[PDB]
């Protein structure tokens, strides 16, 4: 997310066993980045 | 005529007056945008008691 | 840096030659390039200059409407192009460079240079 300039990165890392969906449960994310980036972002794209 | 090259040289030689000698220069500029303030001092801390 | 000149030699009047000047070795900036000669028992006289930025050209009176200096910065050469040759041009050519910027381009016929080459003979014949 990205707030008063700041771009806010959570995550989580889980082992699993789904080969469909995401497992059902609950479990939550701690920071880990916290960028004073102060762009704008309206739209991004994932790169594999 | 009238056309010149707009630059010219500087004759800076080690015997060269104190005024004409070269002096290197910065200029610190800050800037406020609307943007977090990255650039901050130092702000040293104390003991512990 | 060196001055490696080449070209010239010996040609019949009215004929053309062309002398370079390779600028070899690391070179922070060149502001002109020129071309003076000495004919034996002369004094050593400008013959043309050229500033690197632009390609403007200055020329003594004596070689205008015959001589053509030109400069390949990607190359770090000038050129001497040495047309309709008289006997009173044989002489030694000699390159020379700064890195003095005048906003006066005639100043590069008067100005001492930094760098020389080691020259080359130009000698016409009849
Ligand atoms: C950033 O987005 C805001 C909100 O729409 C907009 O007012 C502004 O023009 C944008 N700024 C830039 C740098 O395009």
């Amino acid at each position: 997310k990205n707030i008063d300039g700041y771009f806010k990165i959570y995550s989580k890392h889980t082992p699993i066993n789904l080969v469909r969906d995401l497992p059902q449960g609950f479990s939550a994310l701690e920071p880990l980045v916290d960028l004073p980036i102060g762009i704008n972002i309206t739209r991004f794209q994932t790169l594999l | 005529f009238n056309c010149y090259f707009p630059l010219q040289s500087y004759g800076f030689q080690p015997t060269n007056g104190v005024g004409y000698q070269p002096y290197r220069v910065v200029v610190l500029s800050f800037e406020l945008l609307h943007a977090p303030a990255t650039v901050c001092g130092p702000k040293k801390s104390t003991n512990l008691v | 840096v060196q001055l490696v000149e080449s070209g010239g030699g010996l040609m019949q009047a009215g004929g053309s030659l062309r002398l370079s000047c390779a600028v070899s070795g690391r070179t922070f900036s060149t502001a002109a390039m020129g071309w003076f000669r000495q004919a034996p028992g002369k004094e050593r006289e400008f013959v043309a200059a050229i500033r690197w930025s632009g390609g403007s050209a200055y020329y003594a009176d004596s070689v205008k409407g015959r001589f053509t200096i030109s400069r390949d910065k990607a190359k770090n050469t000038v050129y001497l192009q040495m047309n309709s040759l008289k006997y009173e041009d044989t002489a030694v050519y000699y390159c020379a460079r700064t890195e003095y910027v005048s906003y006066l381009l005639s100043d590069y016929a008067t100005w001492p240079y930094d760098y020389w080459g080691q020259g080359t003979q130009v000698t016409v014949s009849s």
